[PDB]
């Protein structure tokens, strides 16, 4: 713990952050994608919130299209393994 | 044993001078002035307004407080003319909001209730003023607060006087947490939709009471929602009293009705389980010996006349008994003691020009009177501060230090009344609204300002003149007149009793004839909570 | 303080519902007014024996009457006639 | 035993990113602004006015400042923008009064000095409000003051504003007063000539130092007696350190300059014959890991963006250790103990949007910190309020209800800092101005509305559309736009820090990098005065 | 003001209902049980023991009560079913002691009286246990403590069950000398001879009254004399009133039998020079809307079916009135405020299983009636405490502790009634035993119990499978069936309402028509004590 190599252990994929509408898509249905990639950008509440790509993984399909209203903790990529 | 006869204050007024004549039609007519202003105020936000607002099933403001309080009881309301003529080209009738002191269920309370018919309950600065001026009262008198809320939030376009300061929206929430830390009740009624900010009204009560399908609670409206996140939801979803109740548990009674809602806060107020307990000494009470509306012939409107402050005391205290202090020393300032509806009070009045031996009686009788726990009444007729260079020698300054510094600390309840004008720093000598007292009331004919306008105009005309004959520019008379004027006329105006009271300076005007009842209200609504002892700062002798 | 309060009564004279506008007086009195037409009222409380007798003056005519208050319902009993009034129940 | 290895917070920035160089680009550009207004309001009233004030042989209020407290004292001026733009044509220096903490004799004092350059020294309403903050902070921290007096009165054409009101000139004398009986101690050094009001100041005092030929204290000044009563008489004669000290007695002690004032003054306050005592754990301090400068970039000064709250901690706290409590839990709040200067503290800061597990958390380390009597840091920036449907029905205003009562019953030392965005209720529920903070403070790069300039626009435009369909009149688009557009430019100017600065509703615009050093003056400064206990209201579970 | 019309509880309950029969004739039979058996404990210890005390010319130990307290005045006896059957073939009666609360000189007072005519007045464990019971409920509400003392000291054979423990008799010593330090009367009537331990009981009272032959006070008895020593005396020479008054000093009033030494208790009593004053409101008491043993066809004897709470709360309170609090969220806890013989009283019930929102109801009660200084009364029916998946995921658990603490931290009376099951952590959540209420009666149809039997069998068998899985080992029926019936039946015999009043779990079972007058004379004496401020813990939300 002190040297905080198991800090970083916990691992999840990604959802959406709240509730509001999508600004821009960045993530097409079909293609490969690398660590850091932004999936979407979302402006809710005076605030944008963008997605990062979690893994390196393809994406199978994509949730959410432009100009649309996601709830919060909603999936929106469909992410495949590294 | 009270069987001993006392002499009683006051005078048979002659009703064929012509002065009593003139100064009681001037006076009459000042008060008619006042009662019509009142009614129209009390006509509301406007015709339409009202008819959409009974089309919706409620009652109007006034109707709720008058079906809320006690029957037959009498309510004190505060401040009527908040707001008056405050805004150049928007009228807003009360501030849009009337507070006041009632009795429910035998208890004295504190009555906040939102006019919906003004702008849709929006809140200007002056309405948050006169919420918070009301909190404090409760506050200090300890007196349990009823909000009626039926409120659109803060005024947007004014919003920078309304939201981020210490004195401004903010300062509400935080006075209903304080004073729900110190056992003082607070029961919020939901009576309408609020939009946002007072959707927090409700939350931090003690007890909620929402009717069923007009008071809807929610942080943010649906046009906010969708201005910020973009998600469409209808009022009733969004608040709702079956939605809040089931499943949120904000409301704590479900009312079908205005009137269920104001017979379930009845309910809830007997059952706050709280006594009133009287730390003083009571006599039984007595009518005084004159008539009330002699006051108009004696005071009248002119202020350049004078008039013995011994006329009004036996004029308003029981029996027209009266002990006076230190009677021939300092004969321009009045102290002494009396009763008001068996209640003992300290009066000190004005009656001249202030001078050292005033302002040492002054600080004696407010020694004597914080040593013995008696609430203290002032009467403001303030010519002026005595001024001049014997007088500084003498340190006239340094007695009216004296005096505002035991004013200032001094506990006892203290009850400020403006019976003429009110100049200088003898307004704080004399327990202005700076010095925090339970209640401040004025007459028709009062005036308050820094100074009168023609010696403003003077000192402005003299400086200027001083620096530019240092300068050595020459300072013409056209210059002095057109300095003078603006002046003059910028003092008149300011010093209107109804500019006072348009923004929160007192706690309204009064008719004179009313005066003994008022302060007979302020006192009883002043004993509820008990009195403390008083701790001086040093007396520079 | 500086206007009159209004009450807004209602009482079910039988089976028709009526609505009175009293306005409290500064002398005590009361100014009742029912659809057009106005009164003024003062009267007082007072008990002989066990019964309460209220002895009121309208538009200057005095008398007096026995005062029972039982169940949401006010009996008058006078020497020409006996008056009951409903008053209404809240839902 | 303190000797466990604890990990730190922190990580390096990336030096070379674009992002990075543009945010401190930006950071760098507000800063150098900020250093050149500040050096300007330091420049003082002007130049003939600083020349005329030298020729009487009196030193700037700076220079007093300066030769007053402990040689080489660091220094904390409050509001050194009050009046900035304030009035349309009148310019106002630093409001025309100085405020600041420092050390004199070894004890920590607030010094009141006026500025006598500055329209002689009058009082605007703005520095009234100036003093009256200065005055509540020296009372809440229990800290003695000292009024460096140079005052020409009440300013005559702002009287409307400045006489009358209960936070108005008489609340200065009231402070006064309340002060002198707590044995908080009062010194007033009369440095200059009080024409009116001001001569109060020293008659309400503990202890007075007048000026030989400087200082002159007269109720009434030369043009005002000779404009209320008409006697003639200089000002000498009038006041005097001669004529009021060996008769009058006001004065306590009497000085040849500005330098001897300032020596006795010291004097005085060394035989104060006070002791700091501390009622918290103290640990050897240690500077953070992490350059401050690095905040310019890591901040910047757009708001769109975010960053982690957790840099700005591991940059000010000491050592950049940190441990934070209930890190999953409501993860866009930040709550945490730490350490600044050896003082223990609870850092509450924002990291998104409010939830309600957010304001849980928020409340339950707030209970914590008063249970422990541990001093709280608030970091405001703020995106806004969660609001829906779906959190309407989980009470989302009832869980910030929570935090807000929590936060305004609390009775630690609390300190806010706005580093970001300050909207909407989530102000009030981050110890806002209206919860009495011990200490304000904003960032350069700070935004603090109500709302946003367009949610407003679209709530009255959606207010608007839906009243002219319920009414059956047509709202066409260019009314839309007209509506929209002022909305929008007032809500832009009014949020700027220096709009928000020249009022009173902060106590400066501090640089980032100096941020930590700010904040432990600061808790040194709160730690004067015990720590009482904390009790709560009712928490509506 | 209180003329408002307010609608009652309560309906009338279908008579001829076969439900209601049932229901009515099993609540008949066991009322008809437990008033057999509370007959036969009357008896006493036997007929040849009590034709042996009356032929010593005393007074039976119920005799001296009813002849020390005030004419006709009700007595309220606590702990009647000690010790039945308790041990195996030894018969206690009432636990060999009987303790209650009575009105002697019209005031309230603590009646401890031995019974000489079991076991020779010995005392057996449960008999230091209901003295101990006893001594804190007086301890608690404030109430002088009477002694009639006539015991044989320690029973010997369970000495180590008596003797060393804090729990055991010393703490009676114990509580005596700090009783006696807070100004709070012990009365010892030594009635009988004391062999040892009992002898401190009468040098430890505030004053002692012995009667002449009878009452004899010796540390150690003329069989322990001449066991330890070997020296003989005689009792009356070792103890005797005369040899003790003339030059001990023991004995402060010297008795002729038992009769004068009542008569001389009483006058000690009203020389106490006590006053009891209330701080609670008070209202004119009334009768409830419904007969009260219509009860016994509402609940019955069955606890698989349910009632509800509302209809105990009608037939209990004063007039059916109840102000209920947050109806409709939390349905399953009813909580709301009522009166009792005029006393305010705060009623939490259960109706259900506790869920999240019930206990989070209840809680937000709790402080309300905390923060008003209101008594609570707890009604104890529960099926169960919510328990799943979802719930754990809600923090059903935490919802559960928050009541927990809340009820713990509170400082107003509480007292708790089980008329139903009383099951797991629900039992701690409604105040339980382990939370020290100030009275706690059960009804005769009530559970308790850790769980119920089959739950617990079940837990066990699943244990030992997996166990057994785990291990490798077969894991037969037949071992599933020897697991659980043993369990089911031990669980069956410990939760009957005679098991748990045999130990002291409890003051006494009730017969449900009494249940509002036992409530109301508690509650009387509940009110001796003043109310002290109520200090919470941390509400973890
Ligand atoms: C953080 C904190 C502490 C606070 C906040 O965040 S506060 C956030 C913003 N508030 C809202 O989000 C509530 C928005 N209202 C509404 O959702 C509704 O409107 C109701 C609920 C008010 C009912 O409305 P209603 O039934 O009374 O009718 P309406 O015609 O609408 O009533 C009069 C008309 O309201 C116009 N109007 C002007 N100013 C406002 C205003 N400030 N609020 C509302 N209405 C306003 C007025 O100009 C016009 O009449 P006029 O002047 O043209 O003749
Ligand atoms: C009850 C309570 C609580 C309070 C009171 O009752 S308050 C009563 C009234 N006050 C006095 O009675 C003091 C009157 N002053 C004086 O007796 C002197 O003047 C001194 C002492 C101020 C020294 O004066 P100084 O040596 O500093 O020079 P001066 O040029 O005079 O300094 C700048 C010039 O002062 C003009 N100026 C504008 N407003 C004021 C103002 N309010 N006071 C003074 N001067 C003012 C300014 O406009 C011009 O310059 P400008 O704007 O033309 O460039
Ligand atoms: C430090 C502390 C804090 C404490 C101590 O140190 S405690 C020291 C020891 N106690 C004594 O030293 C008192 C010894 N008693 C006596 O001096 C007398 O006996 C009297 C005074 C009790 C009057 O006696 P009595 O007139 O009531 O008649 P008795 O028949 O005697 O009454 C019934 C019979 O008593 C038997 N019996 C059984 N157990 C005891 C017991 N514990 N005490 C007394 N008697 C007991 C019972 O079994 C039999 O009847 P049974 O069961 O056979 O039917
Ligand atoms: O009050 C009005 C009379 C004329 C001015 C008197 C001045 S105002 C400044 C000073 N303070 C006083 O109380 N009186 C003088
Ligand atoms: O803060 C700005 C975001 C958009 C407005 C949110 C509103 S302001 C009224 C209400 N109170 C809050 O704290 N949030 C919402
Ligand atoms: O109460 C009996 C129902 C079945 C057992 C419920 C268990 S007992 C352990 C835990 N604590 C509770 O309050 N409920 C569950």
């Amino acid at each position: 713990y002190l040297s905080s190599v198991s800090s970083q252990e916990t691992q999840g994929g990604p959802l959406a952050p709240m509730t509001g509408t999508i600004e821009k898509v960045f993530v097409k249905a079909g293609d490969k994608v690398k660590a850091g990639d932004s999936l979407m950008v979302m402006i809710a509440m005076k605030m944008e919130h963008t997605i990062k790509s979690p893994k390196d993984g393809t994406v199978k399909k994509v949730f959410y299209r432009e100009g649309a209203q996601a709830n919060r903790h909603t999936p929106l990529v469909e992410f495949e393994e590294e | 044993y009270h069987g001993d006869s006392v002499a009683s204050l006051g005078t048979q007024p002659d009703l064929g001078s012509a002065l009593y004549q003139e100064n009681y039609k001037q006076m009459k007519a000042l008060v008619n002035q006042l009662h019509e202003r009142v009614e129209h105020i009390k006509l509301g936000g406007g015709e339409k307004a009202r008819a959409l607002h009974i089309s919706r099933g409620k009652l109007l403001p006034r109707e709720r407080i008058d079906n809320l309080i006690d029957p037959g009881s009498p309510f004190l309301e505060l401040s009527q003319f908040a707001g008056y003529q405050l805004y150049d080209n928007e009228e807003v009738p009360g501030g849009g909001i009337i507070t006041g002191i009632g009795r429910v269920s035998g208890v004295e309370c504190m009555i906040i209730a939102n006019d919906a018919t003004v702008k849709g309950g929006a809140y200007y600065p002056v309405t948050v003023k006169k919420q918070l001026r009301a909190q404090e009262i409760a506050m200090q008198n300890r007196l349990p607060c009823i909000y009626l809320v039926d409120s659109g939030g803060a005024y947007l376009p004014r919003q920078a006087d309304v939201f981020p300061d210490r004195d401004h929206f903010g300062r509400t929430f935080y006075n209903q947490a304080i004073m729900s830390s110190k056992n003082i009740a607070q029961i919020a009624v939901v009576m309408g939709s609020c939009t946002a900010g007072g959707a927090y009204v409700p939350a931090m009560a003690d007890e909620n009471i929402i009717v069923r399908k007009q008071g809807t609670i929610f942080l943010a409206g649906p046009p906010l929602v969708k201005a910020a996140t973009g998600e469409e939801v209808s009022a009733e979803d969004l608040g709702g009293a079956d939605l809040h109740c089931r499943k949120s548990g904000v409301s704590d009674h479900w009312a079908l009705d205005d009137h269920h809602a104001l017979h379930l806060t009845r309910k809830v107020v007997r059952n706050l389980n709280y006594q009133k307990k009287l730390d003083v000494t009571i006599e039984p009470s007595e009518e005084p010996l004159f008539p009330a509306d002699e006051l108009y012939g004696i005071v009248g409107a002119n202020l350049k006349r004078s008039f013995d402050v011994r006329e009004v005391i036996a004029r308003i205290v029981d029996g027209s008994r009266f002990t006076e202090f230190k009677a021939f020393y300092g004969d321009t300032l009045v102290t002494g003691f009396a009763r008001i509806f068996g209640y003992p009070v300290g009066i000190v009045g004005n009656n001249g020009v202030l001078f050292s031996e005033s302002a040492k009686k002054g600080t004696h009788f407010v020694q004597l009177c914080c040593q013995r726990n008696i609430p203290l009444l002032f009467l403001q007729n303030i010519t002026g501060f005595m001024v001049g260079r014997e007088y500084e020698a003498e340190g006239i300054a340094k007695d009216g230090a004296k005096m505002v510094a035991a004013v200032a600390c001094a506990q006892v309840p203290k009850i400020t009344l403006i019976i003429g004008g009110s100049y200088g720093a003898g307004n704080y000598g004399m327990c202005g609204r700076a010095y925090s007292p339970r209640f401040l009331y004025i007459w028709p004919n009062a005036r308050i300002s820094v100074m009168g306008g023609e010696q403003a105009a003077n000192v402005l005309a003299t400086i200027t003149k001083d620096q530019r004959a240092r300068e050595g520019k020459q300072f013409s008379s056209a210059d002095e007149a057109a300095l003078k004027e603006p002046i003059i006329k910028k003092f008149e105006e300011e010093g209107n009793p109804y500019y006072s009271s348009a923004r929160v300076w007192d706690d309204g005007i009064i008719d004179p004839a009313d005066t003994r009842l008022v302060l007979g209200l302020s006192f009883s609504a002043a004993l509820n909570a008990p009195i403390e002892k008083t701790d001086f700062g040093i007396f520079r002798m | 303080l500086n206007i009159s309060y209004t009450r807004n009564m209602t009482l079910k004279d039988g089976k028709n519902n009526v609505a009175i506008a009293v306005t409290y007086n500064h002398d005590g009195s009361y100014s009742m007014q029912i659809e057009d037409k106005t009164f003024q009222v003062l009267g007082n409380l007072y008990s002989e024996g066990d019964c309460t007798y209220l002895k009121c003056s309208v538009n200057g005519v005095a008398s007096k009457a026995k005062l029972i208050i039982l169940e949401n319902t006010i009996y008058l009993f006078s020497k020409e006639g006996s008056i009951e009034i409903d008053i209404p129940v809240p839902k």
